[PDB]
């Protein structure tokens, strides 16, 4: 029952500020030492700073001083992290971590993660295309089905099939960036007695744009 | 007086020039001249106790010879001979080895009193 | 700035074996070292802190060791669920620093891929575009080559490949290959073929379809 | 109790498993739990002296009311208030400079007593 909820992914143009929030870390009388970690796909993990609710103490990294500003609201709440002049090097996933009660080293309680994308253009919704077998040259046993997600921005998209049911035999392929747009692929394998006997539908949820639902037909 | 030490920060009222011969090559900056001593209550003993023994108001120092006007009585008590602060330690977890992060330390103090009075009825 | 240098970026092993990951410090940090585990698409989970103390949660399978400047994480007998990234962290002095990523992969036995080709859907062909996909699922090892043939001729331009990391459940790999053409060019040819060559067979696995027949 | 310290050597009787949470990465070996303190006689004063003043055996605690059977008397005395140990230094040689090898140090203690009695003749 100790989980940390953040603000959510945001697409920002260059030169604008963004404010990230945390939850359930930072109470009166307790006490915590909240840390923030940046995850760049190239530099791994980078520590940002350590803030203590009930005191509002602040420690930063010389790399991020002037880039990251930290605030703490003693009621509720906590912990707000805001970045000023956003550049391409700030595109990363930020985590709000709290070692239990105090200290540095310990991050046993991590936030859900917030993906910030600092770039131009705009949020383009995904194009979902079904991938059905060809004619009658397949039959038993077991059939592979797929849904192709092309021309979307930004990462990520959530691809599910039978409304959360059936999690075995699925394959989610990493996205590929081409022409400043992403492309994802997903496949699922079901027995031949299942499809097209019962319906198989793939759901593509894109938080910055729109959710789509597409059923697979012969 | 247990120990002596000086305060950090600027001396608001500096030592007069007439009282110190300035040095020193080095030094030159007059050290902090704000002295304070830590107190200490020394030994507490049962022979020094004022309580747990009766007091009879034979004669009052003032003109009010123990008359509780308004049917009320104010009894003030200060007792530092029972000021022991108990330390409580609660475990959040129990690691395989001893780790300070597994325990929370608390401060608790208690005071126990029993007020006993004997009054005399009076008419006016 | 204390630099955390981990030996290898990737690490090979098999189910049941014993793995040791090393973390070298640029300064003496005593025992102020913590280890974390991060699975793909998830937030890191604390494993060991204070060099050799397991956090509430972590099985006795994981053991930390070391002091000063050489630290090591050991996994005595493995499970499929242990496939993830492992980081070491220094917290002796600010700023806090982490080590480079370390991917643990399994040496589990080598299966032949399952190849399925899919022509462009009728819906996508209404948009003026045509994408032919080819899924290569549950193969090992990673080394594999996909060849696209259009009317028997090898096609190089327009291919997009996406290789999956090792599956956390059965230690297999997957790959998706998408050939994207215009509808005009797609309708000018008949035969489309996806060939997968892998070390588990001396002949390529061929999946094909004809535009006219399907 | 002047000072506290622990003994070196193996602990013959270790602390029970129930009373200590074992650590610690390092440590792991339980320190020596054989504690003993040095004593100190504190202040010696003339007001605390028992001697140099007469004592009259008015009434005895036992049935023997001061009768010296066998014409002998045992008087036991313990006096640590005059335990000063004198330090003697004898010169073996006298070098041009001061050298410790030229002197021998000795320990000497003295005790001076004066037993005074007054007896009463009795017949049986």
């Amino acid at each position: 029952e100790v989980q940390l909820q953040q603000s959510g992914a945001e697409v920002v143009r260059s030169g604008a500020s963004v404010k990230l929030s945390c939850t359930a870390s930072g109470f009166n009388i307790k006490d915590y030492a909240i840390h923030w970690v940046k995850q760049r796909p190239e530099k791994g993990l980078e520590w940002i700073g350590a803030i203590d609710p009930e005191y509002g103490d602040t420690e930063y990294v010389p790399k991020f001083q002037g880039k990251a500003t930290m605030t703490a609201d003693t009621s509720s709440n906590t912990a707000y992290l805001q970045l000023s002049s956003l550049t391409s090097e700030d595109t990363a996933v930020y985590y709000c971590n709290a070692g239990h009660d105090y200290d540095r080293g310990r991050f046993p309680y991590w936030g859900q993660g917030t993906l910030v994308t600092v770039s131009a253009a705009k949020t383009t919704p995904p194009s979902v295309y079904p991938l059905a077998p060809g004619s009658a040259a397949q039959t038993n046993s077991m059939v592979t089905l797929g849904c192709l997600v092309k021309g979307y921005f930004p990462e990520p998209v959530t691809v599910t099939w039978n409304s959360g049911s059936l999690s075995s035999g699925v394959h989610t392929f990493p996205a590929v960036l081409q022409s400043d747009l992403y492309t994802l692929s997903s496949s699922v394998t079901v027995p031949s007695s299942t499809w097209p006997s019962e319906t198989v539908t793939c759901n593509v949820a894109h938080p910055a744009s729109s959710t789509k639902v597409d059923k697979k037909i012969v | 007086a247990r120990h002596f030490f000086n305060r950090a920060g600027e001396v608001g009222e500096p030592v007069p020039d007439t009282l110190i011969i300035k040095g020193s090559g080095n030094r030159t900056s007059v050290g902090s001249s704000i002295y304070v001593n830590t107190p200490s209550g020394s030994l507490v003993s049962s022979e020094a106790q004022l309580f747990n023994k009766p007091y009879w108001l034979q004669k009052a120092q003032g003109h009010n010879n123990g008359i509780c006007w308004g049917n009320q009585l104010f009894v003030t008590v200060v007792d530092t001979t029972r000021s022991t602060n108990m330390t409580l330690c609660a475990s959040v977890t129990t690691s395989s080895t001893y780790t300070n992060s597994d325990y929370k330390e608390y401060m608790r103090h208690v005071e126990e009193y029993d007020l006993q009075f004997i009054f005399q009825l009076c008419s006016i | 700035d204390i630099v955390m240098t981990q030996s290898q970026k990737f690490m090979s092993t098999s189910v049941g074996d014993r793995v040791s990951i090393t973390c070298k410090a640029s300064q003496n940090v005593g025992t102020a070292v913590a280890w974390y585990q991060q699975k793909p698409g998830q937030s890191p989970k604390l494993m060991i802190y204070f060099a050799s103390n397991r956090y509430t949660g972590v099985p006795d399978r994981f053991t930390g060791s070391g002091s000063g400047t050489d630290f090591t994480l050991t996994i005595s007998n493995m499970q499929s669920e242990d496939l993830a990234d492992y980081f070491c962290q220094q917290y002796s002095s600010y700023p806090l620093t982490f080590g480079a990523g370390t991917k643990l992969e399994l040496k589990r036995a080598d299966a032949a891929p399952t190849v399925s080709i899919f022509p462009p859907s009728s819906e996508q062909l209404t948009s003026g575009g045509a994408s032919v996909v080819c899924f290569l699922n549950n193969f090992y090892p990673k080394d594999i080559n996909v060849k696209w043939k259009i009317d028997g001729s090898e096609r190089q331009n327009g291919v997009l490949n996406s290789a999956t990391d090792q599956d956390s459940k059965d230690s297999t790999y997957s790959m998706s290959s998408t050939l994207t053409l215009t509808k005009d060019e797609y309708e000018r040819h008949n035969s489309y073929t996806c060939e997968a060559t892998h070390k588990t067979s001396t002949s390529p696995i061929v999946k094909s379809f004809n535009r006219n027949e399907c």
